[PDB]
């Protein structure tokens, strides 16, 4: 643990990115109660304004403050991304582990099922199902869908890992002395797979944010009067030519988030060589 | 060869046949096309509902509905939309429009990505690698719609600043162009510049990283050193002996990049106003119409599996460990 | 008022050149009276090539057209006889002289006495009694049965005159004008319709008794309404109506393109459902909700960078340009301190958040077209009603199903869509504003308004007809009928070389003078 | 005449994150035509760095100084497009690992054709391919015309090494550079490769620089030797002088710890303690000082120089006067006498009859078919007595490791009967199976894969104890006693495995196997893959443990020099059949079968006389 941490600590870009992500999450949840304008208030005397001394990041075509809208979009989008990444990693881990542990025709059938699921792009299937989830206050169902249709590409890596590590010598050595199978599982496989599961979650974070925001752009995701980042971008592109800030500010924020996530993922991966 | 390229085709046929079924039960469960005509405050008389449901086929279980759907699809009939118009009339045009874009985007993306990945893995940790591996990060970290809208903004700025219409970003072709094949072809390319560039950026971004990892793995082996120990130069041994052996893994990842391109084409088509399968899919899920979507998912599965099969042919042609053992 | 064409004298304008305009679809039927045939775009096309009796100034004032009818003059009042006299020197495109036969044929076709036709409406030719011979062959004399005030509405404005050979026999009217029009009398004549190429072309007429067009061709394309701005950028078409601020900004930053604005007669409005069963069933609640929505704010926010100082439209019959447009809006003033005060006194006391009668809650359904521009009005009305407790639930219906499934049969409590004013507005009423008559969705109406609507257009004097129409306007504002939100600021972006062509709003263009700026 | 190769003051230092490792520090030598010079040494001594620096194929971060002159023209600082004119046409390189030394997408005949086609430009492919077939015949690949179209994955390791040699000698070079060409090869294959190399040197007439770590190859191929330690030559003389009249103490230790088939069972070796120095930032003085059995303080002030000791003999030591004529045991002060074997128990602890194990072969990736039954285990009958050792010897593909791992599963095989301590494992319920696993424990092959990478040594050693019912008061004492028995310091009980050095990991593996005081150890090649000077220490440890405790081993190995030392009985295995058995001395001195004598004839012996 200590050597790994000080291996990551070395990666200045990765730690900077991770600190930026934590800062953005904390500010998204803690700053809005301090701003002069709430996200729902409408200021009809200042429409499409540049960043000024009253609306710190300007307003959109309706007079809504842009800062508060962006913060609420960040809340929704980042929370969904994190939750979906966690659930997808859990599902992928369980399926890949069982498939790679049983071996034989169970493994063949499970991997064939995974391929059959991968035959059609995941975005298409999610968009097909989404009419049911939409029109529902709880975002639980959207998270459940995004997680349940996004695990099939990493479960293959998990299965490769399980197969590779099941045959490694110290497992057989533990067998040859009377170590109970439960003790093997709690003591020999979990410590050696936990870190790579963490890495997988770190990348599925960005994957899920991308999927959810792309969904919201077309109108299938989060529906008004709630706002996600994709919704803000979709509204902004309507009047992007006249006043471009309304499109370029949320877009920039989104790109920043994604860059940070990707950087952290890569850094963490290269810190577990 | 023609025992690994045959058992690899029955597999694709079975996969497609089962996918075209599982994504019809999924569609017929998710979509309820009458949920708005059974909820109006002056709710219409029941006999209207029965007539509309019978006309739309939602009276028999899912299995019978799917059986009739296949019995008609194999005979070139694809049902009707929710407003009466047939699907077969539009299907050919939409397929053509989508394929024109996908082929160009994929070809340019994979070629550029392979070249950049090889260059980065050869010149590891030099300045060029450092700049390229972060440009790939940026391109991979911005969603498709952000890229498309930024390109539209840039094109508008360029047109306004220069003073003439350099770039066009609307429709597959421009209206009112009478002329021969050459005029129409130049016009078509003028429009094809940007939408295909949008997909090429993402494809190159992904394939650069994948190729860089593959070539790094190859450079960690000893046949390059052997090849240079016979008198080959560094470049001749790196290209003839090292790059070709690194090209093998790429032929297995092509069917994944193609799925990514299919996903991104929906956005590229919605934003630039192209009339293809992405626009049709958005229009089909917006109104919850079963036959449009049932055709689009079949087309998507077929295009992924075709790319997979061609990639497997390439992989057999390049790698001798499958032609003979 | 004050149309905003590039006023240049016709003589100095160069002789020749094309004029490439746009359409939305190839007209399946060319007959301009047949129900499918008629439309805004097709009527606009045929405007250039047909005869009309009256030409309307920038404010709806009608003056006789000396080209075609030397003098259309009413002569009596008890039977309402009007003497339409044809120009001595006038004939069709096939050389058959124009005579009263054409007038009689078209009046009979529009009469609806024999329902072998699909005429749009019998307005103006249902009250006709008899048109017969004059002193000379080139004069008709129309005697009416019920006195009429709008009588200029036939052979004028949006309705032109048709050849006798095409309106006499019912089969011809039904099915005749499908592949090109028949004879025409207008300074241009249609010469080619490349249905395979999606294009119409008009060319100078050989037999024009009047002036010479400063043009040569008005070739019409069929561009869809999305590649209509990006095709004025190229040299494909040179005219377009720009709607939003986005495309207004795009067009203004272009070489050779100038933006011209004179308010068009196209407004956009709320309408309330008064059928029994919906919440907006009673006069008082309907009239107290409308006193808690800011129309001035809705206008000033909706069209931000389209006009300067945008005020809403506050008259039901006349649009801003017309004459006789006084502010008829004193019954609702937006104050939420008289709205909320007779609202709770009415019996809708305030509960948690939104107020409710305890047997029901204020929830009002607001179906609107799914577009982005139409959503702003709903999102502003919703926020300005929330301060009163009226929860406005806004359902974004879209496209084709909006006027058939949901609006056409109640299925709504407040619906927003656009009407279209005209320089002859006295017929929009007795259609929309009455107990019966189609297009009165949300069947609100009273016996007195129906009694005072047959007196506004049984008059014989415009100076009094306008007063009666505005009294009707009082009667319709006074009972929660509908809220006229905005008037579209007709902005057309045209090639800066065009002259005597641009945004004229309600007024009518002169197709003999359009031409091109010299060189 | 300009000498064929002259290296002077060569120095090679890579660069890493921390200190720059100075791999080679100032060596110098000279190779003449028709002569063989062997650089001996082991672990990290910079032999391979010197080879790849002479050739020019060092990685792109290694920094090289000094002087290297090939027949007259210098090679350091030549551009790549100018140094590639010598490679292949005057230098022929043979590399270490054959299993990944050939590009896998070209037919081997085409790879030799490319070798012979780049340096002679106008040969024409029609002649290059014919010459490639001639070379394939010359090296000794069977029936070469057909095999000239075989991709590299369709050949065994010996075939691949033969193809690499064919590539090396394609253009008739003038200097061969062999970089451990016969490690990771079977014994007989290695003998054949040495014959091939001798034939290549005779036909070519070149001079060879062979880089080995074993002494038999040096005594059987080379003509002079240079012993390398810590990146410097420490002794250099003829092979006969080096084996007979060595002077540097490192050479004494290196030659005293090489097992010999001549030795009787139970003879101890002479292990050099410690581990080779880390080359990043040496301390001053002799690099051998930390491990030298004669080290005095003078040896620490300054580093000795390669000094002339005898006629054509140089030693880098200052106390050689005390090494001449003294046997390695005398210098290192060890007793190599085999202790008189006491009368042990003569009972039988393992007994296998007629054992057989099958393996199906399947062709087809997605769908598998049944075409053949390879019998890697066919009809084996062996047995083991108390206090003795039975060494199973065979080559790769002989089904000895699988026989061991089949015995260790303690289950009923397809045929034959397995007796362990008197219980026929077919009649063994799982309770008795758990009760018996406390009397036979296994020592694995790969030290680093047989240990949990992220567990302190205490946990690894106490795993058998914790899993079998010992309290936290007792496992502490038992683990403390075990570290002293094996040889590690108590202070290592809190150190992770990854920081131990090669031999200590195997020592920990032995300790873990030794926890429950079993009566049988099953050793699976646990000493190969180690430096010779560490093999000696572990071998002595095993012999002493058997002498003192009374253990019984089951020793599976591929080389026979140590099996002579350890095993009391032997069992030669061929393709899954035990072809010979009996007491070790009789089999190893008077063999009968043809395979056994082929095997014994193919083992090198470090006697050059
Ligand atoms: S010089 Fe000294 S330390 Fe070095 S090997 Fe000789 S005696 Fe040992």
């Amino acid at each position: 643990r200590t050597l790994v941490v000080r291996r990551f600590l070395r990666n200045r870009a990765a730690v900077a990115s991770l600190a930026a992500l934590l800062l953005l999450f904390v500010s998204a949840y803690a700053l809005p109660p301090l701003l002069p304008y709430s996200y729902d208030d409408l200021d009809f005397n200042a429409l499409l304004q540049p960043p000024g001394t009253k609306h710190w990041l300007g307003t959109n075509a309706l007079g809504q403050d842009l800062l508060a809208q962006t913060l609420r979009g960040m809340q929704k989008s980042m929370l969904i991304g994190v939750c979906v990444a966690v659930i997808s990693t859990g599902i992928a881990a369980t399926v890949g582990a069982i498939s790679g542990y049983f071996g034989g025709w169970r493994d063949r059938t499970l991997m064939w099922v995974v391929d059959l699921l991968l035959v059609v792009p995941s975005f298409i299937l999610i968009a097909i199902v989404t009419p049911r989830t939409k029109n529902s206050a709880n975002i639980m169902f959207l998270v459940l869908l995004l997680a349940g249709f996004g695990w099939m590409i990493s479960s293959r890596m998990v299965r490769g890992m399980t197969m590779s590590l099941r045959e490694r010598e110290f497992i057989r050595a533990a067998r040859y002395m009377g170590v109970s199978s439960r003790r093997i599982i709690v003591g020999h496989v979990v410590p050696n797979v936990a870190s790579i599961l963490i890495i997988d979650a770190a990348l599925n974070v960005a994957a899920a944010i991308l999927a959810e925001t792309g969904l919201s752009f077309l109108g299938f995701g989060i529906q008004p009067p709630d706002v996600s980042l994709g919704t803000l971008i979709a509204d902004g592109t309507a009047s992007a030519t006249a006043f471009p800030w309304v499109f370029l500010f949320p877009a920039s924020i989104l790109v920043l988030i994604l860059v940070c996530a990707n950087l952290t993922g890569d850094g963490l991966r290269d810190a577990l060589d | 060869m023609t025992r690994y390229l045959a058992r690899r085709l029955l597999n694709y046929l079975v996969l497609l046949a089962l996918a075209s079924f599982l994504t019809y039960c999924l569609t017929s469960l998710a979509f309820s096309p009458l949920e708005s005509l059974m909820q109006r405050s002056p709710r219409p008389p029941q006999a209207v509902i029965d007539a509309k449901a019978h006309d739309l086929g939602l009276d028999r279980p899912i299995l019978a509905r799917y059986a009739n759907w296949v019995s008609h699809a194999v005979r070139g009939d694809f049902g009707t939309t929710i407003t009466g118009q047939p699907v077969g009339t539009e299907l050919g045009r939409r397929i053509g429009v989508s394929l024109r874009l996908l082929v160009v985007g994929s070809v340019f993306g994979t070629v550029a990505g392979v070249v950049i990945g090889a260059w980065g893995a050869i010149r590891q940790y030099r300045l060029s690698d450092r700049v390229m591996t972060t440009l790939a990060l940026l391109v991979l970290s911005t969603p498709t719609f952000v890229v498309a809208n930024l390109l539209i903004l840039g094109a508008l700025r360029v047109n306004w600043a220069v003073g003439i219409q350099l770039f066009d970003y609307t429709g597959e072709t421009s209206p009112g162009v009478a002329g021969g094949v050459w005029d129409r072809l130049g016009d078509r390319l003028q429009h094809l510049i940007l939408p295909s560039l949008t997909l090429a950026l993402a494809a190159a971004a992904g394939f650069s990283r994948y190729q860089r990892n593959a070539m790094l793995d190859v450079l960690g082996q000893d046949f390059i050193r052997t090849a240079r120990a016979k008198g080959l130069t560094r470049r001749r041994a790196l290209l003839k002996h090292g790059l070709r052996t690194a090209l093998i893994p790429m032929a297995t990842l092509f069917a994944y990049g193609v799925a990514g391109l299919v996903t991104g084409a929906v956005f590229v088509e919605k934003i630039f106003g192209w009339h293809g399968m992405g626009e049709w899919m958005v229009r089909g899920i917006s109104t919850q119409d079963t036959n449009i979507v049932a055709a689009i998912t079949v087309f998507s599965g077929a295009v992924v599996l075709l790319a997979g099969l061609l990639s497997d042919v390439i992989y057999a042609a390049l790698d001798p460990r499958v032609r003979v053992s | 008022t004050t149309s905003d064409i590039n006023q240049q004298d016709p003589a100095t304008l160069q002789d020749g050149g094309n004029l490439r305009l746009s359409l939305t679809d190839f007209p399946p039927n060319f007959n301009i009276l047949h129900i499918d045939g008629n439309n805004a775009e097709v009527a606009a096309m045929m405007k250039a090539t047909l005869p009309r009796a009256f030409i309307i100034g920038p404010d709806g004032s009608t003056t006789v057209d000396t080209n075609y009818f030397t003098s259309i003059e009413l002569t009596r009042t008890a039977p309402q006889v009007v003497t339409y006299t044809i120009n001595p020197e006038a004939v069709w495109s096939d050389g058959t002289p124009i005579t009263w036969r054409d007038i009689a044929s078209q009046i009979h076709a529009i009469s609806g006495a024999d329902k072998a036709f699909e005429i749009a409406s019998s307005s103006g030719a249902e009250r006709v009694a008899s048109v017969t011979r004059g002193v000379d062959d080139r004069q008709a004399v129309v005697t009416f049965a019920k006195p009429y005030a709008e009588w200029r509405g036939m052979f004028a404005g949006n309705g032109m005159l048709l050849p006798a050979s095409m309106t006499a026999t019912p089969e011809a009217f039904n099915k005749g004008q499908l592949d090109g029009p028949g004879p025409s009398a207008g300074p241009f004549v249609v010469s080619a319709l490349d249905r395979t190429a999606q294009r119409i072309v008009l060319t100078r007429n050989p037999r024009w008794w009047g002036a010479r067009p400063r043009l040569d061709s008005i070739t019409y394309l069929v561009l869809d309404d999305a590649a209509r701005l990006p095709a004025l950028q190229n040299n494909t078409i040179d005219a377009t109506g720009v709607g939003t601020l986005d495309q207004l900004t795009i067009a203004a930053r272009t070489k050779g393109i100038s933006i011209r604005r004179a308010p068009g007669p196209s407004w956009y409005h709320f309408t309330l459902n008064g059928a029994p069963g919906s919440i907006l069933a009673d006069k008082a609640l309907r009239l107290a909700i409308a006193k808690g929505i800011d129309r001035y704010t809705i206008a000033r926010v909706a069209q931000y960078g389209l006009t300067s100082d945008p005020v809403p439209l506050n008259n039901h019959v006349f649009v801003a340009g017309q004459d006789g447009y006084q502010d008829n809006s004193g019954v609702v003033a937006y104050n939420p301190e008289q709205a909320k005060r007779e609202l709770d006194a009415l019996g809708w006391r305030r509960s948690g958040a939104f107020r409710e009668k305890d047997g029901r809650q204020l929830v009002i359904r607001d179906l609107f077209y799914d577009a982005q521009s139409t959503r702003q009005f709903a999102q502003i009305a919703q926020h300005t009603l929330a301060q009163i407790g009226v929860k406005l639930e806004l359902q974004a219906k879209s496209g084709s199903g909006f006027f058939s499934d949901y609006v056409n049969v109640g299925a709504f409590d407040i619906a927003q869509f656009g009407a279209v004013g005209d320089a002859f507005p006295l017929s929009s009423l007795t259609q929309i504003y009455a107990s019966d008559g189609e297009s009165n969705f949300g069947k609100i109406g009273s016996p007195q308004i129906d009694a005072a609507i047959e007196r506004t257009l049984a008059e014989l004097d415009p100076g009094k007809a306008r007063a009666l129409a505005n009294q009707v306007d009082e009667l319709i504002w006074a009972e929660g009928f509908s809220l006229p939100l905005t008037q579209s600021p007709g902005t057309v972006a045209v090639r800066s070389t065009l002259a005597n062509f641009g945004a004229t709003g309600l007024a009518d263009l002169d197709y003999t003078a359009i031409g091109f700026m010299r060189r | 005449m300009s000498p064929l190769l002259e290296v002077t003051d060569l120095a090679v230092t890579f660069r890493t994150d921390g200190d720059p490792v100075t791999a080679v520090r100032g060596i110098s030598y000279r190779v003449e035509p028709g002569e063989v010079v062997a650089m001996v040494g082991e672990s990290g001594s910079g032999k391979s760095a010197a080879a790849m620096a002479v050739v020019g194929l060092l990685p792109e971060y290694a920094q090289v100084r000094g002087s290297v002159r090939l027949q007259g023209t210098e090679l350091l600082g030549l551009a790549d497009n100018a140094m590639s004119r010598f490679r292949g046409k005057a230098i022929g390189t043979v590399f270490q690992d054959p299993m990944s030394a050939l590009t896998p997408v070209y037919t081997v005949g085409d790879q030799i054709a490319e070798a012979i086609e780049v340096h002679q430009p106008r040969v024409g492919k029609k002649a290059a391919r014919r010459r490639a077939v001639e070379l394939l015949d010359l090296v000794g690949i069977s029936q070469p015309q057909r095999r000239s179209r075989a991709f590299p994955h369709e050949l065994s390791g010996g075939e691949r090494q033969r193809v690499v040699i064919a590539i090396a000698i394609a253009n008739d070079p003038d200097l061969l550079i062999c970089d451990e060409p016969t490690t990771a090869l079977d014994v007989t294959v290695q003998a054949q490769i040495l014959d091939v190399l001798k034939a290549a040197r005779d036909v070519t007439g070149a001079g060879v620089l062979i880089i080995t770590h074993d002494l038999g190859v040096v005594a059987e191929f080379a003509d002079r030797a240079l012993v390398m330690y810590a990146g410097r030559v420490v002794e250099s003389a003829g092979v006969n002088d080096l084996y007979r009249d060595r002077r540097m103490p490192y050479t004494v230790g290196l030659l005293g710890s090489v097992p010999r088939l001549d030795a009787a069972q139970g003879t101890r070796l002479v292990p050099i303690p410690g581990a080779p120095p880390s080359l990043a930032g040496l301390a001053p003085g002799c690099p051998f000082a930390p491990r030298c059995p004669l080290v005095i303080d003078e040896c620490l002030t300054a580093e000795p120089e390669l000094l002339d000791v005898a006629t054509d003999h140089r030693a880098a030591c200052i106390r050689t006067e005390l090494v001449t004529g003294r046997s390695a045991a005398d210098i290192y002060r060890v007793k190599t006498e085999a202790r008189p074997a006491a009368l042990g128990d003569a009972s039988v602890v393992v007994r296998v009859r007629h054992l057989v194990k099958t393996y199906r072969l399947a062709k087809g990736v997605v769908l598998r078919r049944a075409i053949g039954e390879v019998r890697a285990v066919d009809g084996i009958s062996l047995e083991l007595r108390q206090g003795r050792t039975l060494g199973i010897v065979g080559e790769s593909g002989s089904g000895k490791s699988t026989t061991l791992h089949e015995i260790l599963e303690l289950a009923a095989p397809q045929s034959g009967s397995i007796e362990v301590l008197g219980t026929d494992v077919a009649t063994l319920g799982t309770a008795e199976r758990r009760s018996l696993r406390r009397d036979i424990q296994v020592v694995f092959q790969d030290p680093v894969a047989s240990l949990d990478p992220r567990l302190p040594v205490f946990d690894l050693i106490a795993e058998p104890l914790q899993a079998n019912g010992f309290g936290k008061n007792e496992t502490h004492a038992r683990v403390a006693e075990l570290l002293d028995i094996v040889g590690l310091r108590h202070g290592d009980a809190s150190r992770y495995p990854a920081e131990f050095s090669g031999g200590q990991k195997q020592r920990i593996g032995i300790a873990r196997a030794l926890a429950l005081q079993p009566k049988i150890l099953a050793l699976d090649e646990p000493v190969s893959a180690l430096d010779v000077s560490i093999q000696a220490g572990i071998i002595n440890l095993l012999l002493d443990l058997q002498e003192q405790f009374g253990l019984s081993y089951l020793f599976v190995s591929h080389d026979l020099s140590v099996v002579k030392h350890l095993a009391h009985q032997v069992a030669v295995m061929l393709a899954g059949t035990v072809v010979e058995q009996g007491d070790s001395e009789e089999v190893f001195g008077n063999p009968k079968h043809e395979y056994t004598r082929r095997l014994l004839g193919a083992v090198p012996q470090p006697d050059p006389a």
